[PDB]
RNA sequence: CGAGUGGCUUGCUACCUCGAUGUCGGUUCCCUCCAUCCUGCCCGUGCAGAAGCGGGCAAGGGUGAGGUUGUUCGCCUAUUAAAGGAGGUCGUGAGCUGGGUUUAGACCGUCGUGAGACAGGUCGGCUGCUAUCUACUGGGUGUGUAGGUGUCUGACAAGAACGACCGUAUAGUACGAGAGGAACUACGGUUGGUGGCCACUGGUGUACCGGUUGUUCGAGAGAGCACGUGCCGGGUAGCCACGCCACACGGGGUAAGAGCUGAACGCAUCUAAGCUCGAAACCCACUUGGAAAAGAGACACCGCCGAGGUCCCGCGUACAAGACGCGGUCGAUAGACUCGGGGUGUGCGCGUCGAGGUAACGAGACGUUAAGCCCACGAGCACUAACAGACCAA
RNA sequence: GGUCUUAAGGUAGCGUAGUACCUUGCCGCAUCAGUAGCGGCUUGCAUGAAUGGAUUAACCAGAGCUUCACUGUCCCAACGUUGGGCCCGGUGAACUGUACAUUCCAGUGCGGAGUCUGGAGACACCCAGGGGGAAGCGAAGACCCUAUGGA
RNA sequence: GCGAAAGCCAAGGCCUGUCGGGAGCAACCAACGUUAGGGAAUUCGGCAAGUUAGUCCCGUACCUUCGGAAGAAGGGAUGCC
RNA sequence: GUGGAAGUCUGUUAGAGUUGGUGUCCUACAAUACCCUCUCGUGAUCUAUGUGUAGGGGUGAAAGGCCCAUCGAGUCCGGCA
């Protein structure tokens, strides 16, 4: 009779292509609320390694007792605030006005930017406070990067560019706190930002295998009993009716799997902490051995070990914050084996 | 916790425990120590084995 | 129903044959159904650790054969996990017959149980000699 | 009895096609319709409750597994929130199947003097093609906007990114003589769907290590062949699912419906103007794509004798070509080496033992030996190789 | 009906059959559930004695059914091996081609349109792909009817 | 080894079942190896694949034309010194 | 116990054949091929060469099978434009 079934795979990820940034860059920002504040972070995949805790849910039946959780380690050093961006608001959307950048900047930032030698920063703000004046400004952002330098498993010197936006109390205290960061170097860390026991939201260009089939691409079946001995095994029945006569693009097929951006919600963080702690005896495979800031999340994220990963306070968290987990064991125990 | 098979100590939240039909309960660290198990081997008699050494 | 307390891998499917761990008269109990279970497509309907289950009597006395009884699944040779990582398997797959209450038919168990079975079905818990 | 709508059944017609548009059923994969089976929100009841029964809005999502039969259909079974129906050349054979129908062989019953026949039954019985165009899934090169780097905007576009259930508290409460027996709300979990990930468990692992059969290199040692591992055991990285993680609340506007104010019609009236509410449905929220959006975009800095870029070289977080990303001595990018971290399971040789045997000989055991062999990982380390160098450029 | 056509009026057996339309006949077995299968019943639409009946050990790449064992047939797919596929040197065809051709949604039309009408969309070229459409290519339809055709 | 069987190796013949080079070498296809738990649920149908296997000892039903059925079935053993 | 019969059994001995895969191929290696599975293999067996039967005629353990890729009446040329 034609039992019904879902489709293959969802139509709201396409199209399935490969990502334009590797850098991820999310398309939604946190609510303002309390005192103004950076919303977000980056760091780069190191691999996983699992922690026992003490249950923290007061609805769980197993409240206060030991709980092996799986962990993947980020390493988190400090970033740099190297500008400030301001939009405005017109008929046509948010559009960049100006930008308020500073004099100090991470020896190796020429290896992507043209680093400003003349700039006026006074200026600037100036024409920025003038539009709050007059009610056109849109949110406030910063400019940011990394510093790939502090992280010797990742080969990379280049920093990682991202716009980060500022959040917060009043526009005039956020856009003041903004500048604040700004002026000083614009070095900022993630404790700044996040506590361990916060919901974040993870986003990041998913680990690439080229060419993919529609079987391991869209999760159809394969050809099934003698079907799959005919000469064909991994190819869907058809490409449609008789009527439209084309092929519609909802129809799985073969194509760019993988290397997409992703962002992953409400991923807890266990712990932020600094040190070779977390890291994993032989080194953890492919990567390295960790010795530095770093941010334990919870489960899963998005890359291969190496990619630059990017935080966000969640935007949609289910549940409320049970700030710092009690972690009673962190393990060392070889990756290899 | 140590493993019934090798004597070596078992990684917290690692391992797996076989439930024997009799009740009993054997608790083992890797699928290589079951495996040998399996094969009717007794640890003591494999060099490699903490309970062996 | 109530959390189980642990993660199943579901070992059984509908017309699997397992061996019924009690006294009732039935040897061995074949899958038909899982109770609360609603599949996909082409999917065989699963079993595992803690579900309700109709089951038909395969072997047994006369009189037991051929029922149309239900039951519940107390092991399983697939693992499951426990909060604290560690997997737990058994040497065979077995269930209890019980009845609309949830009450063993039966008035002994054969063999271990799991402890996250008798949490969540206590009447076939106090039958049990061992829970593992 | 009367009036209609559909084009799912059947019939009628012979308009299209006989220099051929391959049958039924199934399967796989995609889109849709609503006359709604479930789920959401309602109205009535011969509505106490619980539950039924009937009706309204509503197509977001779901609608599953099995036994006979080729079956469609249908009958039957256990589950289920429910296991709705229909269109797409009765969707789908340049996709599959070939069980039925529908060639040639053969049998039975019936018919026929006979050859032979019979939507009667029965056993057997063939499925060609290297894609030109178009369509779509992904990947590039150019031109246009009109020197370079980095960051963005967001017109539009896609989504189900989420659907459903069980359980606990509420509560053995409301209701009811009793039997029976709710809800709001707050929680825990399961299932189907979705995206990602490998610490854990599991699979693989013709890297690797070991055991061992036949045979050949005289034995030993060490090896070849026995199909891309002779066979067996274990298994690293990697890839995977059977493993693990994540997948709203809340706004805004409505339908059916419940009402407010309110007149035409002094009254009344949810409606005519106005207004308060109110669906899983609509819009927003969330995710993904997106400067070729021809109004072809915005910002900051750098540069026009040089910013930036190409070739070149060492490589992969990338990869069918192309593309992409990183490093290039201001260096740890790759290899060697040594540590570390892993796999296997105790090497060759020698010494003791060893059932025996005059002796020769001797399967095998213990010791040396956590040995030997091996590693797609990490660290250290410039030892080797990223050299030398050529070119474009407002 | 308790003979009549046309000579006789179906005996032993077998029987819902490779023959039974009705039909998934009815009872039973077996299965959670069996239009199947086996046993029984049997008035046989339309069995039946060398148009041979019945029956049957042995035999069978003959048709149907059940059970034990086993398994990636399936749940539900994964990883690996060899040869291709992809890029490079060399060699180097064929099928097919009225023309034009970047199409999509509706409509119209000899009622089944890339080309007509109205809208929508559409910068050119190239690589790989699985085959929705060109009522795709291949063969002057083996079906059906017609011919004062053939065998 | 039962063997004119398999497998390995001589004498003898050959590298001409005659295009090569490159990418850890993707999708997809042809042959094929290994798959946890379930075990025919798949399908018209166990189609395909698999299971069993050589030899010796024990033991072997219905039925039968007394030949057979029969290797019925079922159970045990198997190397080296 | 001897004996060693059999249109007897197993058997990729030679040799003959072809159940299934509806596998590969299907502008093929091939106008009937390839691989695995499968059947026969002391006889109504298989096989080479010679020889005979000729077209409304042969030959046929019978399928309208076969008689040189064609047979419900061969092929060639002629009747014939
Ligand atoms: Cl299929
Ligand atoms: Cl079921
Ligand atoms: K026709
Ligand atoms: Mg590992
Ligand atoms: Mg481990
Ligand atoms: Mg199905
Ligand atoms: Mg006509
Ligand atoms: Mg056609
Ligand atoms: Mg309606
Ligand atoms: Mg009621
Ligand atoms: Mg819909
Ligand atoms: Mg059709
Ligand atoms: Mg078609
Ligand atoms: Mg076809
Ligand atoms: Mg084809
Ligand atoms: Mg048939
Ligand atoms: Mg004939
Ligand atoms: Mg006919
Ligand atoms: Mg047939
Ligand atoms: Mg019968
Ligand atoms: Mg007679
Ligand atoms: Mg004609
Ligand atoms: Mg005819
Ligand atoms: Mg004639
Ligand atoms: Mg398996
Ligand atoms: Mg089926
Ligand atoms: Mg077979
Ligand atoms: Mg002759
Ligand atoms: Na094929
Ligand atoms: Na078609
Ligand atoms: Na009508
Ligand atoms: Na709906
Ligand atoms: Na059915
Ligand atoms: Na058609
Ligand atoms: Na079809
Ligand atoms: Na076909
Ligand atoms: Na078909
Ligand atoms: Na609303
Ligand atoms: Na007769
Ligand atoms: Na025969
Ligand atoms: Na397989
Ligand atoms: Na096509
Ligand atoms: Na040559
Ligand atoms: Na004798
Ligand atoms: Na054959
Ligand atoms: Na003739
Ligand atoms: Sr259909
Ligand atoms: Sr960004
Ligand atoms: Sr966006
Ligand atoms: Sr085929
Ligand atoms: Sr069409
Ligand atoms: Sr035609
Ligand atoms: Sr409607
Ligand atoms: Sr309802
Ligand atoms: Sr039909
Ligand atoms: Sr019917
Ligand atoms: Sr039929
Ligand atoms: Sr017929
Ligand atoms: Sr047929
Ligand atoms: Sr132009
Ligand atoms: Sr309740
Ligand atoms: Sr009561
Ligand atoms: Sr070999
Ligand atoms: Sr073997
Ligand atoms: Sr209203
Ligand atoms: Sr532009
Ligand atoms: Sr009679
Ligand atoms: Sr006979
Ligand atoms: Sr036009
Ligand atoms: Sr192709
Ligand atoms: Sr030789
Ligand atoms: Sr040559
Ligand atoms: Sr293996
Ligand atoms: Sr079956
Ligand atoms: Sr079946
Ligand atoms: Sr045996
Ligand atoms: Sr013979
Ligand atoms: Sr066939
Ligand atoms: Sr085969
Ligand atoms: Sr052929
Ligand atoms: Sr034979
Ligand atoms: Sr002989
Ligand atoms: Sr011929
Ligand atoms: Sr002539």
């Amino acid at each position: 009779p034609q039992p019904s079934r879902p489709r293959k795979g969802s139509l709201g990820f396409g199209p399935r292509k490969r990502s334009t940034s590797e850098t991820p860059r999310f398309n939604s920002w946190p609510s303002d609320d309390g005192q103004p504040g950076v919303q977000g972070f980056a760091g780069y995949k190191a691999g996983m390694t699992h922690v026992v805790l003490v249950n923290d849910e007061p609805n769980s039946p197993r409240e206060g007792m030991e709980e092996t959780v799986p962990v993947t380690v980020i390493e988190t050093p400090p970033m740099r605030a190297v500008a400030l961006r301001a939009y405005e608001d017109t008929p046509y959307g948010q559009r960049p006005l100006t930008e308020v950048w500073t004099d100090e900047f991470h020896s190796e930032l020429d290896r992507t930017l043209d680093v400003p030698e003349d700039h006026d920063p006074d200026a600037a703000e100036e024409q920025i406070r003038d539009a709050h004046e007059a009610g056109d400004l849109g949110d406030l952002r910063l400019i940011t990067h990394t510093v790939p330098d502090a992280v010797p498993s990742v080969p990379k010197k280049k920093p990682d560019v991202m716009e980060t936006r500022v959040g917060g109390g009043s526009v005039s205290d956020r856009l003041d706190h903004a500048l604040d960061i700004v002026e000083d170097g614009g070095e900022h860390a993630m404790n700044d930002i996040f506590r361990a026991g916060e919901y974040a939201d993870v986003a990041g260009v998913t680990k690439g295998k080229g060419t993919q089939g529609p079987v391991k691409r869209w999760g159809v079946q394969k050809r099934k009993g003698k079907h799959a001995r005919q000469g064909w095994r991994r190819r869907i029945g058809n490409l449609g009716p008789w009527n439209p006569s084309r092929v519609r693009s909802t129809v799985p097929q073969q194509g760019q799997t993988g290397y997409h951006q992703r962002t992953e919600l409400n991923k807890r963080l266990i712990d932020i902490g600094e040190g070779d702690e977390p890291t994993v005896d032989g080194g953890f495979v492919n990567y390295g051995e960790v010795d530095g800031p770093y941010t334990l999340v919870k489960g899963s994220v998005p890359g291969p070990d190496k990619r630059l990963v990017r935080f966000r306070p969640a935007v949609r968290p289910n549940d409320q914050p049970r700030l710092d987990p009690e972690v009673r064991y962190v393990s060392n125990e070889s990756n290899q084996g | 916790r140590e493993c019934d098979y090798c004597g070596t100590d078992i990684e917290p939240g690692t391992g797996t425990m076989f439930v024997h039909k009799d009740g009993a309960t054997t608790h083992f660290c890797s699928s290589k120590c079951e495996n040998n198990a399996d094969l009717g081997r007794e640890a003591r008699n494999l060099e490699w084995t903490d309970t062996a050494r | 129903m109530e959390a189980l307390g642990a993660d199943v891998t579901q070992g059984l499917e509908k017309g699997s044959l397992i061996t019924c761990a009690d006294n009732t008269g039935a040897r061995e109990l074949k899958v038909i159904s899982v109770h609360g279970y609603s599949g996909t497509k082409n999917r065989l309907p699963k079993a595992g650790l803690g579900d309700k289950i109709t089951v038909s009597v395969t072997k047994g006395t006369p009189e037991m054969r051929r029922q149309v009884l239900e039951a519940v699944v107390v092991r399983q040779r697939k693992p499951i996990r426990r909060p604290d990582g560690t997997r737990v398997k058994f040497e065979d797959n077995a269930a209890v017959i019980v009845d609309e209450n949830e009450d063993p038919r039966g008035t002994e168990l054969k063999g271990p149980i799991a402890r996250e079975v008798a949490q969540r079905f206590g009447s076939v818990a106090s039958a049990a000699t061992m829970i593992v």
